[PDB]
């Protein structure tokens, strides 16, 4: 499917790559300081409706990067010294180029990216960042009708831009039709998954590139009204016999 | 007795004949010198269960006559039950499957062969050598002691597995060349599959065999530094490190008891990570998925998705324990498979998942404990909780408490209640002394170092272990493989920290005279892994005494993989755990065998690496530290008001650094000293390498910290 990637080119450096929930929670709150309470719940109704962006990935120049589904990790076998030491570091690997995801996603051979367009600096006084490489930042994937991208995402977009600016261009991922799907965000699952990585926040959230068979994930308001985002971002994965 | 323990000990002595017969006190085979060895020693003290046991190191017609001649009624057994102990126990010798002068080749290096000795940390170092023939004599003196410790042993599985290690450890259990299996090992393993049939419900079969009636039990935990580094104190760290062992213990220990099997079936539990051998009967699995999932939510209740516990089990067949043009191998891979998607799916046994002061005290009763008990968890005195018990320190002075006793670093029970299980745990727990009793800290090991006061941090790993034991045939050579193995961490690392193995170790990179008393402690070491902090200086040489050390324990055939680390001793614990961590898994991705001397500058060019290959480090430091290094902190004095030509080196060598290809770092070069590092070195250029001054700055770092 075709997608609008939101590109954060960078204006100094980061304290996180942000994910989906985080996201969310800054749309959310820009809309607020905009429109009032009444555009926040017609952004969650577009939403709970079947809207949906991703968590925040590295790009660096015309090259996206995407979460390593954890649909190859049991499937790595698919030399004897060759074997277990790429085997491994495929293992270690949180991204792949936007090509060899599409190949990941179908079971078939694939590579990883040799340098990561980012480094976690964190200088001593302690805290942290996040230097960028050159032309290299984060981007975002927003799927769902155009109406609601230029009446609340790209306005909140803009607002939170005033440490960074923000361009965005249509994006496409091939991807297997399939009764399983790769989440692009961390999600609250409704049914329990297929394979996954726990995220502590207190919420349990499921990691990006966790593997779940027509879960939709879910929002929570709660009262400290603020809505909580834990919706999947589902792409079809083809699946390893175990 | 019960048919169970019969069972047991059964296989556990069916080839007790061969140091019998390699002593020559009789006059027959194993099978038949070993019948008359415990009938002997039955009617010495006087147990005639000796003489039931004696019955299988040996048509059927005789036998039955022999069996009903030693009344079965008198042990409360059948007649019919010890027949099938018998041809059990025959099957089971088979599936864990000639001079009388060989000794143990290495399983490292079958080319060579250790020296009869007895298991003892305290005394020597196992190094394979040149292979000597044992005499006749060292297997008599062998089967005294052997004969002495049976007269007082209590005829219980745990009672005898200790005494069976001690004396038969370094023992061929066959004498053919390149023999790579211990006696002890292939005699446990025997008695873990003699009981799985047993509790298999099969009986007089010539059908276990060729059927799926035993389990392969792998237990492993994920997420072990994420449990034990990441505090907000050292005597806390020790603690954490201490009770991930107990809990781990508490799962095995329950296993064994809700499945009624003996410490025997444990092929291995080290690293946090356990194999069992069981039946496959449904009791057993029912069994397994009730402990499986109520040790998970003890986990997640306790300590929420830090530390999970993948438990998985495949039905395996006695085909399946042996080679058939490798099965074995074939078994644990199917078997790993099912760890890595249980990994994948952590606390998937909760369906509720989508929707400590006791360790200060632990840490402060650590010096003057010699084990645990294992009680219920409301029980008196208890001071931590596993999964499934309570855990009653066990003291100098104090009576021991519960059904099992967990003791530390010995193979004696000692004073321990006679009906109270022997669990023998060893961990590697060297630790510096302060003024005060209690274990050192961050600060005082840091003040006691070299020159400039950091504290050293080392994580060490051995370089593809489990390629290595999916080499391995038999569940007898995996056990010697994974007890050898676990051995040298748990066992040998105290005493390379001590200062022993002098001649084995010989001349190593080097600041000061090693200590009596070393500024070092032991936060982890076991099964091939290692974390130790202590003066940076005594940390830098022991990561040279350790890889040489192992260098000689394994036969030059296993490699380690080390990254060191030089912190501010305020530096806070999960800080240094992932720099160390950085630098280790980097020493293993510039390929293996090398060492993470020092943080560095370089071209990012992909021909530069960070790591050293070990015996690089070691010609460097031989060739340069004697000519600018005195010792003990200070320099050789030629260098006195000369400490500016090293630095003048980093600076040459750092527009090495800027650019490469640019020839200004011939031009710049008493000039005597370093004559290899003035040439632009060719062979190097040809060879798509280094120059030699990239390469010094290991060397001078070390040096320049060492005299500030
Ligand atoms: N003494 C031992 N007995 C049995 N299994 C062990 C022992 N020590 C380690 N293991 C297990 O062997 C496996 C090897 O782990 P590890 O990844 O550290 O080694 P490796 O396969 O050689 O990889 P690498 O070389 O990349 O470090 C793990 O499952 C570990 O728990
Ligand atoms: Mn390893
Ligand atoms: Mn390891």
């Amino acid at each position: 499917p075709k997608f609008i990637a939101v590109k954060l080119i960078p204006k100094g450096p980061f304290r996180d790559i942000p994910r989906a929930d985080t996201l969310f929670g800054a749309i959310g709150n820009a809309i607020s300081a905009i429109h009032g309470q009444s555009a926040v719940e017609e952004l969650v109704d577009a939403f709970v409706g079947g809207a949906r962006i991703s968590s925040a990935f590295p790009y660096s120049g015309d090259t996206y990067y995407l979460p390593k589904p954890l649909s190859v990790e049991p499937a790595l076998e698919g030399d004897e010294e060759e074997r277990y030491t790429t085997a491994k570091r495929l293992r270690k690997a949180k991204y792949l180029d936007l090509k060899n995801f599409e190949l990941a996603l179908r079971l078939r051979p694939f590579t990883i990216p040799e340098e990561i367009p980012y480094a976690r600096v964190d200088v001593p006084r302690f805290w942290e960042e996040i230097r960028f490489r050159e032309k290299s930042g984060v981007y975002f994937l927003y799927s769902g009708p155009r109406e609601v991208f230029d009446g609340y995402i790209a306005p909140a977009m803009r607002f939170l831009g005033d440490l960074f600016e923000v361009e965005f261009h249509e994006m496409k991922i091939d991807a297997p039709g399939s009764e399983y799907s790769v989440t692009l965000s961390n999600a609250l699952p409704t049914k329990t998954p297929v394979l996954w990585r726990l995220l502590r926040k207190r919420m349990t959230f499921i990691a990006e590139g966790s593997i779940v068979k027509n879960d939709p994930g879910g929002m929570e308001r709660l009262e400290l009204e603020v809505y909580v985002y834990g919706l999947t971002f589902p792409l079809g994965v083809e699946l390893p016999e175990g | 007795m019960e048919i169970d323990e019969l069972t047991a000990l059964g296989g556990l002595l069916h080839d007790i004949g061969k140091p019998v017969q390699r002593a020559g006190l009789y006059s027959g085979d194993h099978s038949t010198q070993g019948a008359r060895f415990l009938r002997d020693l039955a009617e010495n003290t006087g147990r005639a269960e000796y003489e039931l046991l004696s019955l299988f190191s040996e048509n059927d017609e005789l036998m039955i006559r022999r069996i009903k001649e030693l009344s079965p009624e008198r042990f409360g057994l059948t007649m019919e039950d010890v027949l099938n102990a018998l041809w059990i126990v025959y099957e089971a010798d088979n599936l864990a499957s000639p001079q009388a002068s060989r000794p143990l080749y290495s399983v490292f290096n079958p080319g060579k062969a250790y020296p009869w000795a007895e298991l003892d940390f305290e005394k020597e170092l196992p190094v394979p050598g040149d292979v000597f023939s044992i005499r006749s004599q060292d297997y008599r003196e062998l089967v005294k002691r052997l004969w002495e410790e049976l007269s007082k042993a209590k005829l219980r599985s745990d009672r005898l597995l200790p005494v069976l290690e001690k004396y038969l450890t370094f023992v061929s259990s066959v004498t053919s060349e390149g023999n790579i299996i211990s006696l002890y090992d292939h005699m446990r393993m025997t008695s873990a599959i003699a009981l799985a049939m047993l509790r298999a419900g099969c009986t007089a079969e010539d059908r276990c065999r060729k059927e799926k009636r035993f389990l392969l039990i792998e237990g492993d935990f994920s997420g072990i530094q994420d449990f034990i580094y990441r505090v907000s104190t050292l005597k806390y760290l020790r603690a954490r490190s201490a009770y991930l062992e107990l809990i781990g213990w508490d799962v095995v220990l329950e296993i064994l008891s809700r499945l009624g099997l003996t410490r025997a079936n444990v092929v291995f539990n080290a690293g946090g990570h356990f194999m069992i051998i069981a039946q496959n009967t449904p009791d057993a699995v029912k069994e397994l998925e009730e402990i499986r999932a109520k040790a998970v939510e003890w986990l997640y209740r306790e300590f929420e998705s830090d530390l999970y516990l993948a438990i998985e089990w495949e039905p395996v067949s006695g085909r399946e324990f042996g080679r058939e043009g490798n099965l074995f191998a074939e078994a644990r891979k199917r078997l790993k498979h099912k760890l890595t998607v249980r990994k994948l799916k952590r606390f998937g046994e909760i369906k509720g998942l989508f929707e400590c002061n006791r360790l200060v005290s632990l840490g402060g009763n650590l010096p003057k404990l010699l084990g645990f008990g294992r009680t219920a968890k409301n029980d008196a005195g208890v001071l931590v909780e596993g999964p499934f018990s309570g855990f009653v320190p066990y003291l100098q002075g104090g009576r021991p408490v519960g059904e099992q006793i967990l003791v530390k670093n010995t193979l004696n029970p000692g004073e321990i209640p006679e009906s109270a299980q022997f669990v023998p745990y060893f961990v590697a727990d060297y630790f510096k002394k302060d003024p005060k009793g209690g274990v050192a800290t961050f600060e005082e090991l840091s003040m006691a170092s070299t020159g400039t006061r950091r504290l050293g941090v080392m994580k060490g790993d051995v370089d593809r272990l489990g390629e290595f034991f999916s080499s391995m045939d038999s569940p007898s050579k995996l056990a010697t493989a994974s007890r050898f193995m676990d051995y040298f961490f748990k066992g040998y690392i105290g005493a390379i920290i001590e200062g022993k193995f002098g001649y084995i170790i010989g001349d190593v990179p080097s600041l000061r005279d090693w200590p009596e008393e070393p500024d070092i402690v032991v936060v982890y070491a076991g099964g091939d892994d290692f974390f130790i902090v202590g003066a940076w200086d005594q940390i830098f040489e022991l990561a040279f005494r350790v890889r040489r050390a192992f260098n000689a324990y394994t036969g030059g055939k296993l490699t380690l993989s080390v990254g060191l680390g030089y912190f501010d001793e305020r530096t806070p614990i999960y800080r240094m755990a992932d720099v160390v961590s950085e630098r280790l898994d980097t020493a293993k991705d510039e390929g293996r065998n090398r060492v993470f001397v020092v943080g560095r500058s370089r071209p990012l060019d992909g021909k530069h690496k960070l790591s050293y290959e070990w015996n690089h480090y070691e010609e460097l430091w031989r060739t340069y530290a004697p000519r600018i290094y005195a010792g003990n902190g200070r320099l050789k004095g030629k260098l006195e008001s000369k400490k500016g030509l090293l630095w003048k080196l980093l600076e040459i060598r750092e527009l090495y650094v800027r650019d490469p290809n640019d020839v200004r770092w011939a031009y710049l070069t008493l000039s005597d000293l370093f004559p290899e590092l003035v040439g632009i070195d060719t062979k190097a250029v040809e060879r798509k390498e280094p120059q030699p001054v990239y390469w010094v700055d290991g060397v001078l770092k070390i040096v320049l910290m060492a005299v500030r």
